[PDB]
């Protein structure tokens, strides 16, 4: 009725919710890396 | 950083739990000494009645 390994089964959830936050972090990085060269291309064109 | 702060909070809570266990041990030991006093008195009374 209770939880078998509460601390471990909860650390799994913490890791699962942090992996998504980290993966969403690199998206901003690549988006701004695209924005810079996109502005450069606008100026050149 | 997240796993770091998780471990930190856990260790603090574990220290608190250990302190609470120390308190429980002290209380039970006081009770046991209280029993031992009466046991020693009964021992002396038996030595007297022998």
């Amino acid at each position: 009725e209770s939880t078998s390994d509460p601390l471990a089964a909860l650390d799994d959830a913490i890791s699962q919710i942090d992996k998504f936050r980290s993966s969403l972090g690199a998206v901003q990085n690549r988006l701004d890396s695209a924005v810079t060269n996109l502005n450069n291309t606008t100026t050149n064109l | 950083a997240n796993r770091f702060t998780s471990n930190i909070k856990g260790l603090t809570q574990a220290a608190r739990n250990a302190n609470d266990g120390i308190s429980v041990a002290q209380t039970t030991e006081g009770a046991l000494s209280e029993i031992n006093n009466n046991l020693q008195r009964i021992r002396e009374l038996t030595v007297q009645a022998s």
